[PDB]
């Protein structure tokens, strides 16, 4: 198809639904990969990052919160998010690192929710990284 | 991290990473939404047809 | 009485004195010496379902034990310094694979007969390409046989040379070096690393010519 | 035990048995050419 | 070169593996395997 | 002779040289058994015949190499 | 005469390297063939010819390279 | 005299092995078409016969090896 | 008289071992081209005539020492 | 004055060796190119000229090594 | 007694060459191990005896290299 | 110094081949390049002066290969 | 004489080469190591003691080379 | 000297070859940084030293050949 | 007297070849450690000594060589 579509969508209300993008960024379980035009359909894991919508107005970033990043032989991008990062308004540092700091204490607390305080630890800190 | 097996599955961890992102979430952006988002008072009974009733368990 | 032959009286000593010697308890256990040849009566016959299995693999189950016996022992007592292993020749292992491929044809001649040809083709390869895979399935079946033979004597032959030519070397610096201490110890290391070396190859050689005897066995009774 | 069950021992390990008959006889006539002695 | 007494004595020798293993032992395990297997039942 | 003798030898040295192929050839076959049994653990009944198939293939390419060898010896 | 066969004997040793290349790619054809089969247990049946033949001719190069050596020597 | 044709012999057996990297390059090309088509069944049709010529290409390079190494010898 | 023709078949047979390299860099660059169709059969378009010039690249950086050989052979 | 040029020629047969890494070289720039395109067909227009500039690299090398040869035959 | 001992020692060193394919053979062999046992935990008893069996072909492929050098020693 | 000319000529034929080496690791550092860029072409300008200083530390050893067969030829 | 120590250093001095094969199979073995212990934090404990069995058989082989060259050396 | 100078010269040209492995070594460190960097782009900082270290020592290496084919000729 | 020297010095010069395993050794080993600590920071300090222990055994197997090329030169 003419260039890219972006189906961003979040539960609350959907971010886009097929806008037209000149360049997306994919942070990923491997690695982030641009995708623009046409390209091979893809199915991937969106890993907890900076999900950077560049176009020609302007190249806005969104810090996703995961999701599923793939592609379909139509030149559609099917990007499923839940929870995104508007501009910088998202920014918050100090409760950020209070829920760090906090929680790290129950980051052993039991099995899987020792495993989930870690990783929730991880896109805190990741977070972070957005937060510059 | 691990979710798999030292979590429980992907769901939750992504649910834990969505709740990161809500609780973390600036005091501008907080609203009713982030709230509902946050509340949950789910009941988990498993009725015990055969056994094994989880009897109201917390979400 | 040769090295071979009193080495081969020898032999038949110690396996007596392992399991047959024992019979006492009339139970499945009750000595761990019966625990250990169980488990490897019990790794070569699962063995024997994975590789033979189908039709006859417990029929000639025997060989694959006896011969994996055979030279199982053959490596256990063939570290110390003076093992004159298997009179330094190592011949027979030579003539046991010879043997080994000689009754496997005439089985295979005897349960095919002209069949025993068609095995050179397993799948395709027409008629431009018949002559040069039966060259080379045909070479490779004499090929096989008698490189496992070699392999495994001159190993043995070869793990022994380099008992003694290290030890040597151990001689000449234990001699030379007054007041010093790392001259001989750190030789010493060495061989009691290559003496555990010699002693690991022959139990996985062992192994190894166990299942290649029993992969042989496969194309004779079944053709692919 | 010792509770002698019968098994195969001949009846169809008479291939490799034969072989080894077949070497056999040549096997002594291979030294004997090659003596050097 | 020299071959008369050892692998004759090999094929001998793997007869004699053979009875003292499947007429002895084979039926040990075997025995207390169906042993077992009965005292179940 | 002498020559000849030792040009021979040089002849077997250097005939031995075309194994390190077949040996790295068999590894390299066995390694891609353990990486499709760890892909694919169910059909490593299927698929372990092919690996001795190769294995011999290449033991065939070190012992054609060792038949050089041997006859530039003896 | 005695230089000639010296250096025939040396031309058939260095000739039967050809075995290592061949070993090497039948080792590498069947490498993919596995990784494929286990990525794919449907592919076999239509991948096993040309794997069979590929690493057929593969090694009738090394056997090329061995009669290169054997003209040497003979 | 001789020793021309000694190092004939040997200039042949050097060249012989030029057909070391014919093999590993038809090898790596079927490696390449097992995998491609274990990926996607449908790709075989239109990938066999630019395969068949790839190999064909690398055996032409191994012919050439050999071609020089005959006139070498003759 | 003889250690030179000797000495220029030692170096065009030495020399001809440089179209190994040629002749598996060729074929490397088609098991990419196979992989590249295989995981993408639209690109066939843009990676054929490439990957033939690659080819004919590879194949020339080859030929170049064979004409060295034959220059040591004939000259 | 038959050594020296007889030994000369030896060098330059020697030198010839570097075609190998030069070829492969070239070989894995334009694997790795056509990999790039054919799963990204928008990266083209950027690793077309890089790609070019590292095969020239690549052959300085190779030209190097032939240029020296020729010097030391001529 | 010279030229003959000479050629049989260079014999013995240019066939003891042979091992550098059996330690990387052996070494890539284990390398999948480690691989397959690391990205599926509950194969290791699968493919460790198969790794160990493959480790035992090149390491008497090595071997076979060492005693080929040995019979031009003593 | 006539058999002295002759072995340096050979030597240098000899330490020609490292541009082999250095022609080869750039290429491969080229390819790291353009299926990173592929990947990921943001990192383009990043990775573009790391991997030029690569590239002259690659070719430094060419660039040692050639000053030895300098010193051999001059 | 002298070309027989001449052939022993020489012959001592290339079969000392197979340091090489034990050094790079013993890297070998440590990169696959470090991808499984990176990729599986976990199966490092029981990765571990395995590749320093590898290590010490590619090292073993790699030494035994060097005792080749010392008996083609002093013998 | 005539012969003592002449494996001189042809011992230095033999030395010179382990350039091959210098470059090789900074050639994949710096291919590994790349596709590190280019997969992630804040490991880059932390990935740095380590590849810096990496092919420091690498030109050791290659520093510790030079030096010792440089003695064999002055 | 003067044919062993020359040939000390060309043994000497052939066993400085092993440096191309530490070399090409401590390639992969560190392409490895940048590959996994790219993969994740977390695993970076467990990593990296053994790393390192395997970058000092592949130099010590290089150091080895060096030692008997020093032999073969003093």
């Amino acid at each position: 198809s003419s260039g890219l579509k972006l189906q961003f969508a979040l539960p609350h209300e959907t971010l886009y639904s097929g806008s037209e993008v000149t360049q997306v960024n994919l942070p990923a379980k491997s690695g982030r990969i641009g995708v623009l035009a046409n390209h091979v359909p893809t199915v991937e894991q969106l890993l907890p990052g900076v999900v950077e919508v560049m176009e020609g107005s302007n190249s806005k970033k969104f810090f996703i919160s995961g999701g599923f990043a793939t592609v379909q032989p139509d030149s559609q991008l099917c990007v499923t998010a839940i929870e995104a990062f508007p501009l910088e308004s998202f920014s918050q540092e100090n409760i950020k690192n209070l829920l760090a700091e906090a929680k790290k204490n129950v980051s052993s607390s039991d099995a899987r929710e020792a495993a989930e305080a870690a990783i929730q630890v991880e896109v805190l800190e990741n977070l972070q990284s957005v937060l510059k | 991290s691990a979710w798999r097996k030292a979590g429980i599955s992907y769901a939750a961890y992504l649910n834990v990473a969505a709740q990161a992102i809500r609780s973390s979430l600036k005091t501008e952006l907080q609203t009713a939404s982030v709230l509902n988002r946050s509340q949950t008072d789910a009941f988990y009974t498993q009725y015990k047809n055969g056994t094994a009733a989880s009897e109201p368990t917390p979400i | 009485l040769t090295t071979f032959s009193l080495y081969t009286i020898i032999v038949l000593l110690v396996i007596t004195s392992l399991y047959t010697l024992t019979n006492n308890n009339n139970k499945i256990i009750g000595s761990r010496w019966l625990i250990s040849q169980e488990a490897i009566y019990d790794t070569i016959m699962n063995m024997t379902k994975g590789q033979i299995g189908g039709k006859n693999w417990g029929l000639y189950f025997p060989m694959i034990f006896t011969l994996f016996m055979f030279i199982f022992i053959a490596n256990l007592i063939s570290m110390i310094p003076y093992s004159f292993a298997l009179s330094a020749h190592l011949v027979f292992i030579i003539s046991l694979s010879i043997v080994i491929w000689l009754g496997n044809t005439i089985l295979g001649l005897y349960k095919h007969g002209w069949v025993f040809f068609s095995l050179f083709v397993p799948a395709g390869t027409p008629l431009p390409l018949v002559p040069l895979l039966v060259i080379i399935e045909t070479l490779s079946y004499f090929a096989r046989a008698i490189s496992l033979g070699l392999r495994l004597g001159s190993n043995i032959l070869a793990g022994h040379l380099l008992m003694v030519i290290l030890a040597g070397l151990t001689f000449n610096f234990m001699l030379i070096n007054l007041f010093t201490l790392v001259f001989g110890f750190v030789p010493l290391a060495m061989i009691l690393a290559i003496m555990m070396l010699e002693f690991a190859i022959g139990i996985i050689q062992g192994y190894v010519w166990a299942i290649l005897t029993a992969s042989y066995l496969k194309d004779a009774v079944y053709l692919h | 035990m010792l509770k002698r069950f019968p098994t195969p021992i001949l009846k169809v390990y008479w291939p490799f048995f034969v072989a080894g008959a077949a070497v056999y006889y040549g096997m002594s006539k291979a030294a004997d050419l090659s003596s050097n002695t | 070169f020299y071959f008369m007494n050892q692998l004759t004595y090999g094929f001998l020798l793997m007869i004699t593996l053979l009875i003292l293993f499947s007429q002895f032992f084979l039926p040990m395990i075997l025995r207390l395997y169906v042993s077992r297997l009965f005292i179940s039942k | 002779m002498q020559l000849v003798l030792a040009a021979k030898y040089i002849g077997a040295g250097i005939s031995t040289i075309g194994l390190l192929g077949a040996g790295i050839g068999i590894a390299i076959v066995f390694a891609a058994l353990i990486n499709g049994v760890s892909r694919n653990p169910s059909i490593k009944d299927t698929v372990f015949p092919m690996a001795i198939l190769g294995f011999a293939l290449s033991e065939a390419t070190g012992l054609f190499c060792l038949m050089v060898s041997f006859l530039l010896l003896f």
